[PDB]
């Protein structure tokens, strides 16, 4: 009887706890991210937390380059992160290899999406206690978020957050296009795509940044790299001269 | 190549195999039965490779003897003959293949009819009023295209054996060391005894 | 083609006596026409009181010395330290060898 | 629930004890061992009049010089016999020679662990511990009549006498005192029957009960009832003589 | 609590223990009292071996590996079966492919390593014995302690079984005089069986009750039983 | 697979699965075995809590596995099809590889390790079933009955009875066989058994069936008209006192 | 591990039952009835559409009837999905058996190894059972018309009338009562359906909840008609018997 | 590691319940509603696109899929479940069908497949059953226009209109007052988008719905010219464009 | 309910996986141990308790090198951590063979940490009972890194695990502070013994011994090796005068 909340069966309400509790890890490292599509980038910022002194910060990481082209940011504890992370780079490779074109952003999702959905059906496999953000400016969609959670569910954004407060986030950015009435940052440099999601970022949480506080994805044409710590500190000094 | 062969006549179904087991150099016996009763209408005549030979005979006979015990009832002759027919074939693409000829005599106790079915080591299968295997047809077939009629009796069928056997015994180069001989009939399978000197 | 035989000439001699017994092989080991070496020993002792030597095929030889010396270390762990009597190794050897009975070795062996 | 091979925290195999437990149901065995032979008896204990006793086969041979019998749940000896039967015969074939009756009961004892859903070590496909215990009686060069008495638990354990089963406590203080260096097998076959007698819930006769001996001469024999029924007349009269 | 993380092995404490290896590790303190101790010239295994009957045998506790190494056991025999048995294996695999002797210290690295495995997977048990492993190699003499939680450790005397606590104790008292007894077994022994002794109640060690085991610079692994140890009485 | 342990020891020596594998046994339609000088003759009785049942084609309860031996059985049907099998395929085997048919002695042994073996291996249940097996060995006159049980013990009867109510047939039949004396003839043998059957049955015309089984492969089912003087026959002795 | 969840599918209750088959049979007991009534000249199988809407194509529907053979058919009771796999398996076994022999399987035989596959998800495995109680109805030219009947312990046996699924004591006492020996199949279709009248959990027996099929030796031919009727088939034989 | 779970996850229950499935069958329940219509030259299906926030791309998320040319299916209960069974779908039609007769399969037989790997979802060690009712429309040259409903035991039945998830039983209701064996497909899609109106709270458009149909031969969706035989896919989905024609005359 | 820290892969209602952090109990009641990263290489060190005068001094080694530039040291089931370099060590070799290049640093921590995630994901497994520190030399400097029973690890300046693992990581903060332009290898040494001196006290019931090794490109050529001799006893002095 009380074991349907230990194994992926159903519970007489037709619910699957160890997938909801799988949701409930995904806060765990207490970070919130978000992202954004330019004119022809994809911008993704996530909080960056370095509690003990002892630590060596360059390593302290939750972006990660799947491929030339994709950008995976996660949200949830390090080690399913970096689980999903090899996955989905053994992934990106073979679809390569076999297809002879590069791996989209979304059907990397859709394959991510449907390995969980087999943890969620298998009582052997546990759920990752993960939410993954797949960005890329893809060769024929443009400027491309796709997210998958531990249900095994996927889709397509126009912009996004996760994290504690992903809902103030959330709500902020559909406020600013219900405003604009346009689905993207009309900007032409990632510079600046980058500089708005900072500001939002900044106005939801009610938080200031230093360089050190923040982590960037920035993905365009042909590359998807991550920002330093100096890139970061000139974006924070532009946004300072304009309040 | 062994002696192997088969006639229906009216009520029964004859088959004459012969005596001898030959390994290279010698006449190692003289009083070989190379045969098989599958069920008690039911009878099987095999000739080709040395140790396939009795192996696959007695494989078979074990076979049919199951089924009989299991559904307390005697398959059909050609019942029989299409499942010894399928294990030949399975055979045939196998890593080493049984290379063994076959001749099916039995009587129908359903329609009451003989049968006579001839069966190479490829799973070729036809039925037949007679039959051979290896040379002795080249000798025999065109005897029993003659004096074969359909109505002939089992004494009829005899002599028409004795022919053919005599025929065997004049052109062919191997000491067969004569044939032993089968009737297949309503009452089951006897031998006969007399056909050294009948 | 690979040939996974050679020979390694190299000849043994075993005399029986009434209280004793010889095994005798020359130290020689070649290849066609060459010397390999002048000596190279070819007969052993195998504990208990066994003497042995596997002539022809030197890798073929080596091997199965080397794994009947091993059959001698089994059967005193597995019996109790019993003697391993000269008809039980003769038996045993002939497992050895008929267990390569489809890839000989191509060794003459007297014990 | 719980795995086969478990620990309890008195640090023993749960499944092992709970199979000691289904020997001491079993019907009585006890042997001797003597410098002229090795006695083995048992207690057939038939369930009704209506089975036919000498179809109860709990002495059995293994080989010319090693024989064994069984107590407990019977139809569990029957694959050991059989493992015994070929490690025997087996040793004969590799090396011209017996196999020592230490080395073949090592063998059987092996078998023993080989339970669980999946050991890692090897490969121990069987669910549970045998629940049948063995004396092993035999007879080689090296070390004479012997006496071995083998449990589930994979241990084994040589005796000069051991009994097993249902009456074995009681059989085991008999056989303490009862015992000595100078047995002869006729004594050891009395003895046997003596003590069969006492812990029987039935009158013990030819037909409830069986002998058997291995001697070097004669190799493995089960007595068959007439001779077992002469030496019950002469174990009566012994002891009426007082 | 105890109740519910005791069922397998692979399953932690609330504190992070492991029960099933604490149970296992139970058995050996319920087996029969074995000592070891060494000098730099030899290594001895002294062990009290314990029958069932008065009728019964007294069950052998002193198994060979090798010409150099061998060990002496504590609790489930059969066990001691199992990993004496891979040890030959290991043993027999270095002289058959290095034709290397194995090292002491590297019989204890496997092991552990065989015994680790079992405490980490479903479906299988720890084992149930204490290992004493004495060896002489190219680096001396040596004694090596098995526990099946899988921790092997090297030493120069020790005591694994029923009141062991004893011999131990007298050991590490004995320490400077016996890591010198170069040169001379039967002191050595000597010094063993006085070891054993401080663990005796029930009774004093007899001949068909003792069994000593020596290894050493040009002394192959050998078992002395009966007759054979009754000089050390 | 699946290789759970389900025959397992219990803390006081018992093995639970093969203890409830009886009581299905119990459950299971009564049947019976006796062996006569010269026969040995099986009997079955049929339930009736349905009655409309087609007796041409619905499978009876005596089978035969050569045409030498026969085996019945009392517990769960569908089980003992399984081992009917497994004893049909090994008595075509031993006559394969041997040139003889089974001895009846090899049969029950061959059954027996079966039942067995399903009592010590992962993933299976043992056989709700125990047997009783009859017939003569190649060329013995000497008949021979034998039982097994779902443990995988077995052993040879002068009479056995398994199933339902047979604790009141067996009691019938320990005080009327006698060992010096068994039944000399075919009649009176068949006659002992629908004896015993009747103590359990209470009127059986088409709720008994018998099969008769003499040396040399000659085995026979009786009618129920066949039976049905035997029942006759019976009752009069009754109530001629 | 695992373990903790395993239910244990194929073991024994303390009295010497098998838990799941119980449990599947009492499954069994609420699906629509299924009768078989064989004659001496054919067999009737009828079968009762357990849940029905104005709005279910009736026309393309099966859920109780399925051809086997030519010579053989099945009426199921239980899971609809579970008789699929097993009348799948069945399909196969009989071509299998043409094949091996040149001649079509014998009812019985069909029928055990269906009864054996079943049994084997009761001893091992740890599976749970099919839910699906099966009438045979077929003809071979050794028995001639036959009645099997299957449940998921795996085990069969032969009727000259019988009714599987729901309210089966209700309808074997009416079989029982009504049944004779010489019947005929026109007699035989009439007794199904009254049976069937007495018996539903539903107001009025209409066509649109009703699939019937009978195996008859059409005397105009001297073979084996397997029909499966149609819905206007269905309601014309109702308007006849006199339920309209 | 290794799979070990080789036993069933579904059993029965002393009442005769597999609970499992009455579980999944309960998940169906709260899924967004979706019908089909057959109408006597078509098939529609329908449901709501329930976005799951206003940035999300409802587009993106397809709950109406293609199968074959002549073949698409609606559900209810959880997407990925969904999802996951429409690959096998495609796949299986062709694995076991396409690749043997060179031809797309039946609708009766895709779905007896669907139903099949659903079936196996309730038996097979180690899984639970799917928690979606699927519903499939199809055409094919011998049985025409054909709807069915698959359900998480594996069991489907053909229907001239049904619903499934949230709004059922209600959705249910509505058809059979309006549903007629002489509906031509506009008058099936003008009563879908009727019967959809009564389960969807928020908006109701051509973004919110997805609807396809099962019609006539597309030409101009085939993407090559010159085989005769080849006339285009049966299926089509109608764009957000052509479901707000039909809803200005609602 | 409860009954969520009984299995390994399950997740408790807060998202927790209770089995590891069960495992973090027996690290914590494990031995001291630490990294302390240089400004061309790595130090080990580690607490070895004297439970008896019986133990051979300077034998029961454990720190373990893995490939030729990398050692790891650990704390807890020491061999749960023997069973984690062996691993390591397969994983070494097999990146070796086929790229010929010795493992970076950065990607040996992940095979590591792939494979300790990978008995967090069933109930079959149970989880590592050690947490290990470990690093060495690559073509682009020095690593150190330490490794959690859940698959956990970072790049880190300097480590502690173990009893005493606050005092450690106390004494390590002092360092990164008071040294922004980078310990060299002989100082790092020197420190390595004092913080182990200062983690004793968390443990001072049973005397110890201490352990040195490390990995440097000038003093050691890149190569991992362990500290001995002179250089030990000058590190045990520095240490012993510094407790007073």
């Amino acid at each position: 009887a009380g074991y349907d909340r230990h194994i992926t069966i159903f519970s007489p309400e037709g619910r699957l706890y160890q997938v909801e509790y799988a949701f409930k890890a995904t806060n765990q490292t207490n970070i919130n991210s978000l992202a954004v599509r330019g004119k022809d980038c994809t911008v993704v910022i996530s909080q960056k937390k370095v509690p003990d002194k002892l630590l060596d910060p360059t390593t302290v990481s939750y972006i990660f380059c799947i491929s030339r082209t994709i950008g995976m940011v996660v949200n949830g504890p390090i080690p399913d992160a970096r689980n999903a992370a090899l996955r989905a780079k053994a992934e990106a490779a073979e679809f390569r290899y076999k297809y002879g074109y590069d791996m989209p952003c979304d059907v990397l999702a859709k394959r991510m999406a449907n390995l969980s959905q087999i943890y969620t059906q298998r009582a052997y496999m546990r759920p990752l206690g993960v939410i993954l953000t797949f960005v890329s400016v893809d060769e024929e969609l443009g400027p491309s978020i796709y997210k998958t959670d531990p249900a095994g569910y996927y889709v397509g954004y126009k912009a996004t957050a996760t994290g504690p407060k992903q809902q103030e986030i959330t709500t902020n950015l559909e406020n600013h296009f219900k405003k604009s009435k346009i689905d993207h940052i009309n900007e032409e440099s990632w510079e600046k795509v980058v500089e708005f999601a900072i500001t939002h970022m900044i106005d939801a949480l009610g938080t200031e940044f230093s360089k050190n506080d923040l982590e960037v994805g920035v993905a365009t044409k042909d590359k998807f790299f991550t920002l330093s710590a100096e890139n970061i500190e000139e974006r924070l000094v532009a946004i300072a001269e304009q309040d | 190549m062994d002696i192997i062969l088969g006639i229906r006549v009216q009520d029964s179904v004859i088959l004459a195999s012969s005596k001898a087991v030959t390994r290279g150099i010698s006449v190692l016996k003289d009083s070989d039965d190379k045969t098989r009763q599958l069920s008690p209408h039911t009878l099987m005549s095999f000739a080709g490779e040395a140790g396939d030979t009795v192996q696959f005979a007695e494989y078979i006979q074990a076979n049919i003897q199951l089924y009989s015990i299991r559904e307390d009832y005697e398959l059909s002759p050609q019942a029989v003959s299409s499942f010894v027919r399928q294990e030949l074939a399975k055979s045939i693409r196998s890593r080493r293949p049984y290379q063994v000829n076959v001749l099916i005599g039995g009587y129908d106790k359903k329609k009451n009819k003989p049968e006579l079915y001839q069966i190479d080591y490829l799973g070729t299968k036809v039925e037949l009023p007679y039959g051979a295997h290896g040379y002795s047809g080249f000798y025999t077939f065109s005897l029993l295209d003659h004096h074969y009629r359909p109505d002939m009796t089992t004494e009829e069928g005899l002599d028409l054996l004795k022919l053919c056997v005599q025929e065997l015994e004049k052109r062919m180069p191997m000491d067969f060391k004569g044939v032993i001989v089968k009737i297949v009939d309503k009452d089951g399978i006897r031998q006969v005894d007399d056909f050294q000197a009948q | 083609q690979f040939n996974p035989y050679g020979d390694n000439g190299g000849t043994i001699l075993g005399i029986a006596g009434e209280d004793f017994a010889v095994l005798a092989g020359d130290t020689r080991n070649i290849t066609d026409y060459s010397i390999n070496s002048r000596y190279e020993p070819k007969v052993f002792d195998c504990g208990d009181n066994i003497v042995m030597s596997a002539n022809g095929f030197a890798a073929d030889g080596d091997a199965l010395v080397k794994r009947f010396k091993n059959s001698v270390k089994w059967y005193h762990f597995d019996h109790n330290d019993k003697k391993l009597s000269i008809n039980s190794a003769a038996r045993n050897i002939q497992h050895l060898l008929y267990g390569k009975r489809f890839f000989p070795y191509y060794v003459h062996t007297i014990i | 629930d719980r795995g086969v091979s478990t620990f309890s925290p008195e640090g023993r195999l749960f499944q092992v004890e709970y199979s000691l437990e289904a020997i001491k149901l079993g019907s009585t065995a006890i042997g001797i061992a003597t410098k002229e032979g090795v006695v083995l008896g048992v207690e057939k204990r038939a369930t009704s009049p209506l089975l036919e006793s000498d179809s109860i086969e709990k002495i059995v041979e293994i080989d010319r010089h090693i024989g064994c019998a069984m107590s407990g749940l019977t139809a569990d000896a029957r694959s050991m016999i059989e493992h015994a039967r070929t490690a025997a015969v087996t040793h004969n074939l590799y090396y011209d020679e017996d196999i020592n009756v230490e080395s073949l009961t090592q063998s059987v004892c092996d078998l023993a662990l080989r339970f669980g859903e999946g050991a890692s070590g090897e490969e121990r496909l069987m669910s549970r511990p045998f629940g049948v215990a063995l004396l092993i009686a035999g007879h080689d060069a090296d070390d004479g009549y012997q006496l071995f008495h083998a449990e589930p638990s994979g241990t084994f354990y040589r005796y000069n006498a051991k009994a097993i089963g249902s009456g074995s406590e009681g059989a085991q203080a008999e056989l303490l005192n009862e015992w000595h260096s100078s047995l002869t097998l006729k004594e050891a076959e009395l003895l046997v029957l003596k003590i069969l007698k006492q812990v029987m819930e039935e009158k013990l006769d030819e037909n409830n009960a069986q002998l058997s001996c291995i001697t070097k001469q004669d190799g493995f024999k089960i007595y068959d009832n007439e001779k077992t029924a002469e030496l019950i007349k002469e174990l009566k009269e012994k002891e009426a003589a007082e | 609590f105890r109740n519910n993380y005791d069922g397998d092995t692979v399953t932690f404490s609330p504190t992070g223990r492991l029960f099933q290896v604490e149970y296992a590790l139970e058995a050996i303190k319920q087996g029969s009292v074995t000592v070891g101790l060494r000098s730099n010239t030899h290594a001895v295994l002294v062990a009290l071996k314990r029958n069932a009957d008065e009728l019964s045998s007294y069950q052998k506790k002193i198994i060979k590996c090798d010409e150099h190494m061998g060990l002496s056991l504590a609790g489930l025999a059969p066990d001691a079966r199992v990993l004496s048995n891979y040890l030959r294996q290991q043993c027999n695999y270095s002289s058959l492919v290095f034709n290397r002797k194995l090292a002491v210290e590297r019989a204890g690295h496997l092991l552990c390593d065989k015994a680790q495995k079992n405490t980490q997977s479903y479906g299988g048990r720890p084992y149930g014995v204490g290992l004493l492993i004495i060896g002489y190699d190219k680096s001396g003499a040596h004694l090596l302690e098995f526990q099946p939680s899988g921790n092997v450790t090297e030493l120069y005397g020790t005591a694994i079984g029923a009141r062991s606590q004893g011999a131990k104790t007298y050991l590490e008292r004995t320490l400077d005089t016996f890591i010198k007894i170069d040169g001379n077994p039967d002191e050595l022994i000597k010094a063993g069986v006085e070891a054993i002794s401080q663990s005796l109640r029930d009774e004093s060690l007899t001949v068909d009750n003792l069994s000593i085991a020596i290894v050493g610079k040009d002394t192959p692994f050998t078992i002395y039983d009966g007759e054979a140890v009754a000089k050390y009485i | 697979g699946y290789d759970r342990a389900l025959s397992i020891f219990s803390p006081d020596g018992h093995i639970f699965q093969v203890e409830y594998a009886l009581e299905a046994v119990k459950r299971g339609t009564c049947a019976v075995g006796v062996k006569g000088k010269n026969c040995v003759v099986l009997g079955c009785e049929r339930r009736s809590t349905l009655k409309l049942q087609d007796t041409r084609i619905t499978p009876s309860k005596v089978s035969k596995i050569d045409s030498h031996v026969v085996l019945s059985f009392s517990g769960l049907n569908a089980d003992s099809r399984i081992l009917i099998e497994k004893a049909r395929v090994e008595a075509q085997s031993h006559r394969l590889t041997l040139e003889d048919p089974v001895t009846v002695e090899y049969l029950t042994r061959y059954v027996a390790g079966v039942q067995q073996r399903y009592t010590q291996s992962g993933g299976v249940r043992p056989f709700g079933v125990s047997t009783l097996i009859a017939g003569f060995d190649p060329r013995d006159d000497e008949p021979k009955l034998y039982q097994t049980e779902p443990s995988g013990i077995y052993s040879s009867w002068s009479a056995q009875t398994i199933g339902r109510n047979s604790k009141t047939v067996r009691e019938f039949l320990e005080k009327n066989y006698d060992r010096k004396e068994p039944p000399a003839t075919v009649e009176e043998c068949v006659k002992l058994t629908v004896r015993s059957l009747l103590e359990v049955v209470q009127t059986g015309a088409k709720n008994i069936e018998i099969t008769v089984v003499k040396p040399d492969s000659d085995i026979v089912a009786l009618s129920s008209e066949e039976i049905n003087q035997y029942v006759t026959q019976i009752e009069q002795e009754k109530q001629e006192q | 591990g695992s373990r903790r969840y395993d239910s244990r599918t194929t073991i024994f209750s303390p009295e010497g039952r098998l838990y799941q088959v119980e449990y599947a049979l009492e499954s069994i007991s609420h699906a629509g009835t299924a009768i078989g009534i064989m004659a001496s000249d054919g067999i009737v199988l009828a079968a009762e559409r357990k849940v029905t809407s104005t709005l279910l194509e009736q026309d393309t529907s099966t859920e109780k009837l399925y051809k086997l053979n030519d010579k053989i058919a099945v009426a199921v009771a239980g899971l609809t999905a579970d008789a699929e796999i097993l009348i799948n398996t069945a399909r196969i076994h009989a071509q299998n058996y043409l094949k091996t022999y040149n001649e079509d399987i014998p009812v019985e035989i069909l029928v055990r190894r269906l009864s054996d596959i079943k049994q084997g998800y009761t001893q091992h495995g740890g599976l749970r059972p099919f839910g699906v109680s099966f009438i045979y109805a077929g003809y071979d030219d050794r028995y001639g018309y036959q009645l099997y009947t299957s449940n998921p312990s795996g085990n069969y046996t032969g009727w000259k009338a019988i009714s599987v699924g729901a309210n089966t004591s209700a309808a074997q006492t009416l079989l029982q009562m009504d049944y004779k020996d010489d019947m005929k199949v026109d007699d035989a279709i009439e007794l199904a359906l009254k049976t069937l009248s007495k018996t539903t959990d539903s107001s009025a027996l209409t066509y649109d909840r009703l699939e019937f099929a009978t195996i008859r030796k059409g005397a105009n031919d001297g073979e084996v008609y397997q029909k499966i009727f149609k819905p206007q088939e269905i309601k014309d034989i109702l308007v006849k018997t006199g339920i309209t | 590691m290794t799979d070990r779970y080789s036993f069933s996850l579904t059993t029965f229950s002393p009442s005769g319940k597999l609970g499992q499935i009455d579980y999944a069958l309960t998940a169906v329940k709260q899924g967004v509603t979706s019908l089909g219509i057959k109408a006597t030259n078509g098939v529609v299906i329908a449901t709501e696109k329930k976005s799951s926030s206003p940035l999300a791309m409802s587009e993106t998320l397809s709950k109406v899929s293609l199968l074959t040319p002549d073949i698409g299916a609606v559900y209810s209960g959880m997407g990925p479940d969904y999802r996951v069974l429409v690959d096998k779908s495609r796949k299986v039609a062709h694995t076991s069908y396409k690749r043997i007769y060179g031809e797309y399969p039946p609708t009766k037989l895709l779905v007896s497949e669907v139903a099949k790997i659903m079936q196996e979802a309730t038996q097979s060690g180690g899984v639970r059953p799917f928690g979606v009712s699927l519903l499939i429309a199809g055409h094919d040259e011998f049985n025409g226009f054909s709807l069915y409903q698959v359900d998480p035991s594996g069991s489907y039945f053909p229907w001239k209109a049904t619903a499934i998830g949230k709004g059922s039983v209600a959705a249910k209701t509505f058809l059979e007052k309006r549903w007629n064996d002489e509906l031509e497909l506009e008058d099936a899609i003008h009563i879908a988008l009727l019967t959809l109106k009564e389960s969807v709270e928020g908006e109701f458009n051509g973004d919110t719905i997805e609807l396809a149909i099962i019609g006539d031969e597309n030409p101009d969706l085939l993407g090559y010219t010159g085989i005769p035989t080849d006339k285009g896919p049966r299926f089509r989905k109608l764009t957000s464009q052509e479901i707000n024609d039909r809803l200005e005359a609602l | 309910g409860t009954g969520y820290d009984l299995s390994n892969s399950v997740f408790s209602p807060d998202g927790r996986n209770f089995q590891v952090e069960y495992a973090v109990k027996a690290v914590e009641n494990g031995t001291t141990s630490i990294g302390i990263k240089c400004n061309d290489g790595v130090v080990f060190a580690v607490e070895k308790l004297i439970t008896s005068k019986l133990l051979v001094p300077q034998k029961n080694v454990k720190i373990q090198v893995v490939d030729r530039h990398i050692g790891c040291v650990y704390s807890g089931l020491i061999p749960d951590g023997r069973h984690l370099v062996n691993r390591g060590r397969e994983e070494a070799a097999s990146f070796k063979k086929l790229y010929k290049t010795p493992i970076p640093i950065p990607a040996f921590a992940d095979r590591l940490g792939q494979y300790v995630q990978a008995h967090t994901l069933y109930n079959s497994v149970r989880p590592f009972g050690v947490s290990t520190i470990f690093g060495g030399v690559d073509k682009n400097g020095a690593h150190l890194y330490m490794l959690e029973p859940s698959g956990s690890y970072w790049g880190y300046k300097g480590a502690a695990t173990g009893k005493g693992r606050q005092s450690a990581k106390a004494e390590l903060e002092k360092l990164v502070d008071h040294h922004p332009e980078g310990l060299s290898a002989r100082e790092a040494v020197k420190q390595a013994a004092k913080i182990i001196y200062l983690a004793h006290e968390d443990n001072k019931e049973k005397d110890f011994e201490l352990e040195i090794s490390w990995c440097s490109l000038s003093e050691t050529n890149g190569l991992h090796k362990f500290v001995k001799g002179d250089l030990l006893q000058e590190a045990i002095d520095f240490a012993q005068k510094e407790i007073n």
